[PDB]
């Protein structure tokens, strides 16, 4: 046979790629205290971790799971951010499977979780100096706290059976203390920012995936393609006709497909192979003649 | 708000006859002198559907919770745009997440929340007397929302609030279908000029928007209007106008239909392969001309 | 085939291969059989005959 194998193989399937707002919540004013995290939700944008990761800008992007790398290709369904302010060494704490103070009685976190845990240093975002009374922190708690589930009670922890008459006191311990956030700290005591991503999938269709790369715009050769779904190998040839401002693909009189709009400049091209036939060979007599004839069909 | 009507004398609805209906693009895939057979959910022809109407001359308003079924073709013969928007359920008593699709002159607002649904919603047109203008101000579609899953504000849509008493001058043909949880809508408008029944022009409707929202939708009701004049005081009771308009309701059937396509790859006629002997014939032999010879079926 | 390649896994950026660094782990896992465990975690001898 006489086929000719292509060289290049372009994917092109987006036209306008528009970032998910995730400076806004990184770069913001302030957060909230840890026992009442705020959740954003973020969809409807095509998302992209890889500028986040290479921007050398984070004190620790240690994701558990999966890995830094492979969950841009994974596509999710609705994810949730949640952002809240702890100290230096309870950032190891957020982590699914993990137990202790924060993540059993703050905010708990499924053992399973898909969605990891990234943070960095904040020094001048929401640090001062001679002592901090604004963020504080849950202790102890009846029952456990749920997965995914805010808390913004204020009611004061019965440890014991003695009577304190609703107040601080004997055996009824207060479990919202202030935090200790001073730039003058060590590994301990320190306000970080840190925001976790919840990564969710369900039945509904793909809208927040990672990116999508597009090649350049390249015609009039005989190499692979995939437009859209349609993976054809032909000469991308003009065409004077013309299709409706709403299809996309396009059919013959052979029932096949062989006609796709270029997504990229509205254009109309032909989809055309460059492998027709096989090879002859012409051989008259091997006892009589020892030339032969490359015959093409 | 909820503003509920007082009980008034409703008409019986009518009983028409469709003329080629309900006909669309089954894909989105040029052709051209092909002739291919596909399932899709299309309308019978020469088929009896409910006739709906809503002239104020008297005091017509009906508007019931039909059960939505799988397609919905929903053709409306407006003049003065009478009907604003649709919504779309299950209960609606704010449980589960309704899809509504209203079409308000300000902006086109589709929102899919838990939305308190009243027990006879409408919109409200004031007329004011220092200016000659119609200008919407009531606006009873829902108590309150509480939490939203899907919010789109698309272009703004200038709309006529004046409510007149002449023939139909503009068609507004709308295909609603939930399959697999999304929604298909196939918006087309096409000028014409009747008095009653459906025009004899060949269906050509274009696909709008895919979105998917992935609920459970069982019935619907259409939300229509009111207006209100200098001479009736205003009030929610009895003392208001409802214009005249008369939309059609036909429920889509999993017919398997012959598209015949052009040298444009625009559809100019239809061939049923499950109505008439005569018409069930040309969809097996994959033809239009029928000669002589004798020929089998099934 | 067999390879008893002894080297640190790079994972985007950050290169590591003796430097390690960040997000730079050890791919020789430790199995950590011991008694007290379950029958699933226990050691099993396999035996593959070719």
């Amino acid at each position: 046979n006489f086929r000719v194998q292509p060289t290049e193989s372009i994917v092109r399937f987006p036209n306008i790629t528009n970032l998910c707002p995730f400076g806004e919540v990184f770069n913001a004013t302030r957060f909230a205290s840890v026992y009442a995290w705020n959740r954003k939700r973020i969809s409807n944008c095509v998302a992209d971790y890889s500028v986040l990761y290479n921007s050398a800008s984070f004190s620790t992007f240690k994701c558990y799971g999966v890995s830094p790398t492979k969950l841009n290709d994974l596509c999710f369904t609705n994810v949730y951010a949640d952002s809240f302010v702890i100290r230096g060494d309870e950032v190891r704490q957020i982590a699914p499977g993990q137990t202790g103070k924060i993540a059993d009685y703050n905010y708990k976190l499924p053992d399973d979780f898909t969605g990891c845990v990234i943070a960095w240093n904040s020094n001048n975002l929401d640090s001062k100096v001679g002592g901090n009374y604004n963020y504080l922190y849950r202790l102890f708690r009846k029952s456990n706290l749920k997965p995914f589930e805010r808390d913004i009670s204020t009611e004061i922890y019965q440890a014991g059976s003695t009577p304190c008459n609703g107040v601080e006191g004997f055996n009824c311990y207060f479990p919202l203390q202030s935090y200790g956030f001073q730039p003058t700290n060590g590994v301990g005591y320190q306000p970080y920012r840190v925001v976790v991503l919840s990564f969710e999938l369900l039945h509904a269709p793909a809208t927040v995936c990672g990116p999508k790369k597009s090649t350049n715009l390249v015609k009039n050769k005989c190499v692979n393609f995939n437009f859209n779904g349609l993976t054809g190998t032909g000469v991308l040839t003009e065409s004077n006709k013309k299709f409706l401002p709403f299809q996309q693909f396009g059919r013959d009189i052979a029932d096949t497909t062989d006609a796709v709009r270029d997504p990229q400049t509205l254009e109309i091209l032909d989809i055309t192979p460059c492998s027709f036939g096989g090879v002859s060979v012409i051989t008259p007599g091997t006892n009589t003649s020892n030339q032969v004839a490359v015959l093409y069909q | 708000q909820c503003v509920n009507l007082t009980t008034r004398t409703q008409l019986p609805p009518a009983y028409t006859n469709s003329f080629t209906r309900g006909v669309y693009y089954p894909d989105k895939v040029f052709r051209s002198s092909v002739l291919h057979s596909t399932q899709d959910l299309f309308l019978p022809f020469f088929s009896n559907v409910t006739w709906f109407h809503a002239i104020h001359v008297t005091k017509r308003f009906d508007n019931p919770v039909l059960p939505f079924n799988d397609g919905v073709y929903f053709a409306s013969t407006e003049k003065s745009n009478i009907i604003r928007g649709w919504i779309f359920g299950t209960t609606l008593d704010s449980k589960t997440q309704s899809l509504l699709i209203v079409n308000n002159a300000t902006n086109v607002v589709i929102k899919v929340c838990e939305f308190q649904f009243c027990n006879d919603p409408f919109l409200g047109v004031y007329y004011h007397k220092n200016n000659k203008s119609w200008m919407e101000s009531e606006f009873r579609v829902y108590s309150s929302a509480n939490n939203c899953t899907f919010e789109y504000v698309s272009q703004p849509f200038l709309m006529d609030l004046e409510g007149k008493q002449g023939n139909f001058k503009n068609l507004r043909e709308f295909v609603f279908k939930n399959i697999d949880g999304y929604f298909k809508i196939y918006s087309k408008h096409t000028p014409i000029n009747l008095v009653r029944d459906l025009p004899q022009g060949f269906s050509a409707l274009e696909p709008l928007v895919d979105l998917p929202i992935g609920i459970n939708i069982t019935r619907f009701q259409t939300l229509l209007a009111l207006h209100r004049s200098y001479l009736t005081p205003g009030d929610s009771s009895s003392g208001w106008t409802a214009g005249a308009a008369a939309y059609y309701v036909g429920y889509l059937q999993p017919r398997t239909f012959l598209l015949k396509y052009n040298e444009n790859g625009t559809i100019t006629d239809a061939v049923d392969c499950a109505l008439d002997p005569l018409s069930e014939t040309k969809c097996t032999l994959k033809s239009f001309t029928v000669e002589k010879g004798i020929y089998q079926t099934s």
